[PDB]
């Protein structure tokens, strides 16, 4: 998906003349839309990779 | 001005002229005296307080040596990294040594240090070809190994160890090589075989055999017996005469 | 005796460095950060008037 | 400065810079202290160790007590067979030492009866633990236990009382996660 | 004037043990903005770059090796020699020191009564194979028969040339003679 | 020195045959006084330009071209 | 009712694994007043063992009662910070605890052989 | 003691080094210490506790970075450590970064000792003044006949050590060094046990690589700092 | 802490022989299922009915044992060389130890009677 996203940003930078302060708002509005799943992306951490053996950090707590 | 080329020749410079060395001559094992009395009396302590394990105690030159049975092997351990006096908490070795003329052959040796106290301690207990001896590993996790190349030098089995096998020899090794019955050489040897395009282990052969020279020991005794270096306070009394 | 042995000088040697000696060097960050914003200001200044020349030479052509 | 630095370069045996290329290269360092590591050549490694003047004069050394001629005996210097014994206390000796006393202080009796009541310690008479419940306040208080009635702790032959350095002194600044022990 | 239950004035902490505290993220003497560049313009990296590029200026340290060799000092263990007086005769007299202080069991010696009545070796062999080239046997010699020669460039193509003999080891002292003379004469006062 | 004006003024001090023959044999630029010969026929050299590092400053130039 | 010995977390030390302790001297008195009734109950008066830890126990109590401040204590009792004299003082009590089932003051369970212990130096054996 | 005693000239050239082994030493700290790429391989990678790092028996850096100031040259000097003056690093979070840091300080301070001794060397001898224990110089082997036989039982038979055993130890580099000796009044050892500090660290290799990933266990041998020789023996 | 290995046995030596006897066919029950496994890992040049027969006979070497301990040693010795063989730790080297009369037949001359081995100085 990010590969098809800068992808389609090339026909804007092929007409960004002729697509002069509309198309500049658009593709604005299409790289918020698709920052938002990035956004998303990050929060999740997604690309993270988690580890099973923890390191313990419960006290030693003695029963009396 | 100053650079490396207009640099002090060092080689010049006068040197220390000394004309006659003065060294005293002092006897090494007097430094020790008053902390192997310290020793004495904290070995004391500990027989006193585990009179069911502590058979004996011995003190050289800073080493307390404690002796102990096997079944007394945990307990006594156990104290020597629990109580608040002799908190021996890193393990520094485990050793075992072949007295073949004993009936129990191989004596195990625990070597323990406190960081706390800056002191070093002993423990010694005996096993045989085939009576094992208490893992320690519960205790300090750093007798696995040590545990397991006395299994491998020496034949000791110790009981509880989680994974015992050979660390240092070859992966079908049959002996243990520390044991004075064993030969230097061993039994056996390797070479590559084109027949059978492998390694094969095959019987001993040398083109020079080992030559000893232990029989050029010397005929006349060394050194006479030692130096009695016990404090008063732990020689027993002679009785006065009358 | 000590006659011909490899001994030191009466007033030693000149001291060592043996201290860290990585000295602090540069600017302050931020002049490089106002030197950045201020190459790539020019940059702009630069690039845009050329696209707008670029421009009226496509009205001519 | 410190006691350990830093040192100028022409002050360090290494070959360095000359000229226009020393006024450049004291421009372009990170640190015009730091030296190319080139020992100069004039100074180091010669004369060489095959061609030492020291050689033709160098005789074995010594220390005066131990060279001596007249007044001095091997058996008065002979460490080796001086050696201290391995004193060995199985259950028996430390019972006689708890019932009886010590040569230090003394608690048997004179004579024969002494004798035989050594030689009943010697023999399994008395036991280690009869001996313990059988001695009185002021023998362990001091003589298994401290006079305060303290265990003794693993002793420490030389005591090191350990000191940190902070700040100027230290070998990382403060930000740094290693210290500095004297 | 203190007494001390399982402790000791030694094994009491240091007088600022107890490290201070971790820094927040406030109290710091250091802006954002500042840190943030150093952070994205790679400020140590340049720095560990250029430390590498002031390199690049100063002088090789490699010496060429057949045509220029490394430092070697008198006391330098090598190939090996057996050594002739000025007569001509050959030191040795088979006492067997070297045999019986020899770690590796490198030396192997046969002696007997020669016909002009001297005690002078039969055979003589080293395994370089086994020796590890320790110098005990220059050290044992009571005569400077064994010695070490500075030289390392002896290596073979096959095992049965490092099987040296008492003619290997004759010739050999009688090659090198004057490099074991520099070196003898530098270094039999420390020996 | 690593330098190319070393190798320069070295093969203005030892002519162009004695740069070939270094150059098909050591691979770098000499120039040092002769200081004798051996029996087998190798000249030995000593230089004394500071530009040559320790352990460079002697040098040979064997006689056999598989050399050893 | 439980006693904190160690905190794994929170405000580092100059020791790795051991972090700041809360409120350490109430840890510190339950945990010895716990020793002294486990010897007080299950082990002999005469014991030497027994006299050791609580004249250790009392000495180190005192120092906790009457100070307040944690470096005092860490140089009145000389054996590291006040979080290890908690740690030490919980090895005690379980050291203690199991030489309630062990029982040390007897006597010697197995005597050793009279070759054991022979080391070298008797004069007639080599 | 020493087998040789020095030669001449070397203590000017040990101090021509040490004019610019710090340089050295800072080159190489430029490139690593504040570095982001050492400092994300190294921090918090390999971390070990203080008491886990005395219950597997770990010494050296591995137990300094721990927290723990021990140094048995500060703790039970043996040779000529109570007569030089040098520091100890010792660090927290356990981790490779604070062993990298602990082992250029002692770099530093090895540098300084090495100061010290080359201001300080005193005149003597070099090794016992005692024949039945080391060789006697060759002058007095070759004129004196008590030498002579002094040097021919030393080269053939040996000296004979008395009846006992010994564990010492010391600050080797990588870590507490030891040897377990056994002497049976004879020549030759009855028994040589070396304690080698790799051995137990690559045996709490175990324990501190554990959930880990693999870029991370080559840092963790690369701070054991691991000779095999000495780990096998 | 060291936790042990695949198929590792926490060594706890029976004070009784119907309990080692149970441990004992255990063991010879998991080289019996194994062989195959060993037939695979070490490049093997014979049938897997082979391997279980080696294993039978070194299983009937200690077969009329008496003293216990010298079988609880054998025991644990043998579980040794099982972790050794079902983890690929050996080599077929080490593995055709066991397998010497797989391979060709030694020579011609083996001596069986008296005059053989003193023609070959082996009496
Ligand atoms: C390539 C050559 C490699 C050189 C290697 C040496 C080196 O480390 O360079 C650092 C070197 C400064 O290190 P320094 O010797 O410790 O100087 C301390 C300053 O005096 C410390 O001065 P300060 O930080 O406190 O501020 C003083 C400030 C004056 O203060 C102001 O007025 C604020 C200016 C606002 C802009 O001076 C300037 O702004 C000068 C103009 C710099 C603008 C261009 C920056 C690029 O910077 C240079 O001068 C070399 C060129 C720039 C840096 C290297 C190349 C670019 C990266
Ligand atoms: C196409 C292939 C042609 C290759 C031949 C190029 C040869 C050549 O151009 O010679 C120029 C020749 C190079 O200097 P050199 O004769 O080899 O140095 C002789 C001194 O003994 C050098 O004295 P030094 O040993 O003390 O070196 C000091 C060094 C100090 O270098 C530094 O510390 C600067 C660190 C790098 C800064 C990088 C900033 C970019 O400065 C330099 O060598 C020049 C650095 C530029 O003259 C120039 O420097 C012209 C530069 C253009
Ligand atoms: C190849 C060229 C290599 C250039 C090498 C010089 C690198 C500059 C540098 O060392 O970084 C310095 C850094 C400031 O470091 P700092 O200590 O925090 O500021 C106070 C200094 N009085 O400066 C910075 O914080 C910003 C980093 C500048 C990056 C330079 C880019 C080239
Ligand atoms: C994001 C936030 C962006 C806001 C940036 C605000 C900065 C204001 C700077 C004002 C500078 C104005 C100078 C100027 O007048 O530029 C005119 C020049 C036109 O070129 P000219 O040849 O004269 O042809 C003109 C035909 N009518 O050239 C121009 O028209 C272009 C001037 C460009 C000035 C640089 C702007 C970029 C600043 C850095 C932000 C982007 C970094 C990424
Ligand atoms: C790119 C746009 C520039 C943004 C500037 C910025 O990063 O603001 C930093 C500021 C924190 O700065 P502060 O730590 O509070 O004070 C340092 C004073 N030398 O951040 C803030 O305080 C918040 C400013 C939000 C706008
Ligand atoms: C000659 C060529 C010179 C260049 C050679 C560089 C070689 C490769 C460099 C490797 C990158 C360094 C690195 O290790 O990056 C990883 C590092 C991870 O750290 P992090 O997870 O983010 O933790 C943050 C808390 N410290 O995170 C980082 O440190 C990444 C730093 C950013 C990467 C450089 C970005 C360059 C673009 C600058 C944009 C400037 C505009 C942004 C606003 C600037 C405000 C000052
Ligand atoms: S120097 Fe070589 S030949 Fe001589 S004893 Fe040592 S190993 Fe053997
Ligand atoms: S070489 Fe020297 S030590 Fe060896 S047998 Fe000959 S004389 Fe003796």
């Amino acid at each position: 998906p990010f590969d098809l996203e800068i992808s389609t940003l090339l026909p804007y930078v092929m007409s960004i003349y002729l697509v002069s302060n509309y198309g500049f708002t658009i593709v604005l509005l299409f790289l918020l839309i698709l920052i938002i799943g990035f956004v998303y992306e990050i929060n999740t951490n997604a690309l993270k990779i988690n580890k099973h053996n923890k390191p313990n950090t419960d006290s030693l707590i003695y029963k009396l | 001005a100053p650079s490396w080329e207009n640099i002090k020749d060092i080689r010049l410079d006068p040197k220390v002229h000394v004309d006659e060395v003065y060294e005293p001559i002092v006897n090494p094992a007097d430094r020790y005296l008053q902390h192997v009395s310290d020793l004495h009396q904290y070995a004391k302590y500990i027989m006193a307080a585990l009179p069911k394990y502590i058979q004996g105690f011995s003190v050289w030159k800073d080493e307390l040596t404690l002796h102990v049975a096997p079944s007394a092997v945990i307990p006594v351990t156990t104290f020597l990294r629990d109580n608040t006096s002799t908190q021996y908490k890193s393990i520094i070795d485990i050793t075992a040594v072949d007295y073949p003329s004993r009936e129990n052959r191989f004596e195990v040796v625990y070597n323990f240090l406190s960081v706390r106290h800056n002191s070093r301690i002993r423990l010694k207990t005996y096993a045989t070809e085939v009576t094992p001896v208490p893992s320690i590993t519960c205790l300090y996790e750093g007798a696995n190994w040590f545990e397991r190349e006395a299994y491998d030098m020496y034949g000791v089995f110790f009981e509880g160890h989680p994974d015992l096998r050979r660390i240092m020899t070859d992966y079908g090794f049959e002996g243990h090589p520390l044991r004075k019955d064993f030969p230097l050489t061993g039994y056996t040897e390797v070479r590559w075989d084109e027949e059978k395009r492998r390694v094969v282990y095959e019987p001993l052969e040398l083109t020079q055999a080992f030559r000893n020279f232990s029989a050029g020991s010397t005929a006349w005794e060394p050194v006479g017996p030692g130096r009695d270096d016990r404090p008063d306070s732990f020689k027993l009394p002679t009785p006065k005469p009358e | 005796p000590s006659v011909g042995q490899d001994l030191p000088p009466v007033g030693g040697y000149e001291p060592v460095q043996w201290r860290r000696n990585l000295p602090a060097r540069g600017f302050r960050p931020l002049v490089y950060l106002a030197a950045l914003c201020g190459i790539c200001g020019y940059g702009f200044y630069r690039a845009l008037g050329g696209i707008q020349e670029r421009r009226e030479l496509k009205r001519e052509k | 400065m410190l006691p350990g630095g830093p040192v100028p370069v022409f002050k360090k045996y290494t070959v360095g810079s000359k000229g226009i290329w020393e006024k450049l290269r004291v421009l372009l360092a990170i640190a015009p202290n730091r030296s190319t590591g080139n020992p100069i050549v004039p100074l180091y490694r010669v004369p060489t160790p095959g061609s030492r003047p020291e050689a033709n004069v160098y005789q074995d050394p010594s220390s005066y007590p131990t060279n001596d001629i007249a007044e001095n005996p091997y058996w008065k210097r002979d460490h080796r067979r001086a050696y201290p014994q391995t004193a060995f206390f199985d259950q028996k000796t430390v019972t006689g030492l708890l019932e009886l006393g010590s040569e230090a202080t003394p608690r048997i009796a004179d004579g024969e009866a002494g004798t035989k009541a050594l030689a009943n310690i010697a023999n399994g008479g008395v036991s280690f633990t009869q001996a313990l419940g059988k001695s009185s306040k002021d023998v362990i208080y001091g003589e298994v236990l401290t006079v305060n009635g303290l265990p003794p702790v693993a002793p420490t032959l030389a005591p090191k009382q350990w000191k940190i350095i902070e700040g100027e002194a230290a070998i990382y600044p403060k930000g740094y996660p290693c210290r500095t022990f004297h | 004037i203190n007494i001390y239950a399982g402790g000791s004035a030694a094994a009491a902490p240091p007088a600022g043990f107890r490290i201070h505290r971790p820094a927040t993220w406030e109290e710091s003497e250091e802006g954002a903005l500042s840190k943030a560049t150093k952070y994205f313009l790679l400020a140590e990296m340049f720095r560990g770059l250029y430390v590498v590029l002031e390199q690049f200026f100063r002088a090789p340290y490699t010496i060429y090796y057949p045509f220029e060799k490394g430092p070697v000092s008198p006391r330098f263990r090598g190939e090996h020699a057996l050594r002739r007086y000025p007569s001509g005769e050959e030191r040795c007299i088979a006492c067997k020191l070297c045999e019986a202080i020899c770690p590796a069991l490198a030396i192997t010696i046969d002696a007997e009564e020669r016909i002009d009545g001297s005690r002078r070796t039969t055979k003589y062999d080293i395994d370089m194979t086994k020796c590890i080239y320790c110098g005990y046997c220059q050290e044992s010699c009571p005569v400077d028969a064994i010695v070490e020669t500075p030289n390392v460039e002896y290596a073979t193509e096959t095992r049965e040339e490092l099987l040296y003999n008492k003619e290997k080891l004759l010739a050999n002292g009688d090659k090198w003679e004057l490099e074991l003379q520099y070196a003898l004469d530098a270094d039999a006062p420390y020996r | 020195s690593s330098s190319l004006y070393r190798v320069l003024r070295n093969a203005w001090e030892v002519g162009p045959r004695s740069y070939w023959k270094q150059l098909n044999s050591i691979g770098d630029t000499k120039s040092g006084r002769l200081v004798g010969t051996d029996i087998y026929g190798n000249k030995f050299y000593e230089t004394d330009h500071q530009d040559e590092i320790h352990l460079r400053t002697r040098y040979v130039e064997y006689k056999e071209k598989d050399y050893d | 009712q439980s006693v904190l010995v160690q905190m794994r977390e929170g405000t580092p030390i100059g020791l790795t694994g051991i972090y700041q302790h809360p409120n350490p001297r109430p840890a510190l008195i339950a945990l010895y007043e716990a020793t002294l009734k486990e010897l007080q109950d299950k082990h002999p008066k005469d014991s030497v063992y027994r006299q050791s830890i609580e004249n250790l126990t009392a000495h180190r109590k005192q120092i906790v009662e009457d100070n307040e401040v944690s470096e005092v204590i860490e140089n009145k009792i000389g054996a590291g910070l006040i979080e290890e004299v908690v740690i030490q003082a919980h090895e005690e009590l379980e050291l203690a605890k199991k030489m309630s089932e062990w029982k040390p003051w007897e006597e010697l369970e197995e005597k050793p052989l009279e070759d054991q212990w022979v080391y070298f130096n008797k004069k007639g054996v080599e | 003691g020493v087998s040789q005693d020095l030669p001449a000239g070397l203590l000017d050239d040990i101090y021509m080094w040490a004019t610019q082994f710090g340089d050295r030493l800072d080159e190489i700290e430029e490139l690593l210490t504040d570095n982001r790429i050492w400092k994300l391989r190294t921090v918090n990678i390999g971390t070990v506790t203080a008491q886990d790092a005395l219950n597997l028996g770990l010494s050296g850096p591995m137990l300094r970075g721990s927290g723990i100031p021990f140094d048995i040259r500060k703790n039970a000097p043996y040779d000529a450590y109570d007569k030089v003056d040098f520091d100890v690093p010792v660090g927290m979070n356990g981790d490779c970064y604070d062993r990298y840091l602990i082992r250029m300080a002692e770099f530093r301070q090895s540098l300084r000792i090495i100061e010290q001794c080359c201001n300080d060397m005193p005149a003597g001898a070099v090794k016992v003044e005692d024949f039945k224990i080391n060789s006697p110089p060759r002058n007095l082997m070759k004129e004196d006949m008590e030498a002579l036989i002094h040097h021919f039982l030393l080269y053939t038979k040996g000296y004979s050590v008395p009846p006992g055993e010994t564990y010492t130890a010391i600050e080797a580099p990588k870590g507490e060094m030891g040897v377990y000796v056994v002497s049976d009044g004879s020549e030759r050892p009855y028994k040589c046990k070396i304690r080698a500090p790799g051995f137990a660290h690559l045996g709490a290799f175990d324990h501190i690589a554990r959930g880990h990933f693999l870029p991370d266990a080559v840092a963790i041998i690369g701070t054991m700092d691991l000779v095999f020789g000495e780990v096998d023996r | 802490a060291i936790i042990a290995t695949a198929f590792a046995e926490t060594v706890k030596f029976s004070g009784s022989k119907q309990e080692l006897q149970k441990r004992t066919l255990a063991l010879y029950r998991q080289f019996l299922r194994g062989a195959p496994t060993f037939a695979d890992l070490y490049e093997v040049q014979f049938s897997i009915p082979t391997i279980r027969t080696k294993i039978r006979q070194e299983f009937e070497r200690h077969r009329f044992v008496d003293d216990l301990s010298i079988q609880n040693v054998l025991y644990a010795k043998g579980h040794m060389e099982y972790q050794e063989c079902i983890n690929f730790w050996k080599q077929q080297a080490q593995f055709l130890k066991y397998f010497p009369e797989e391979d060709d037949i030694q020579g011609r001359h083996q001596p069986s009677n008296f005059v053989d081995k003193f023609l070959k100085n082996r009496a």
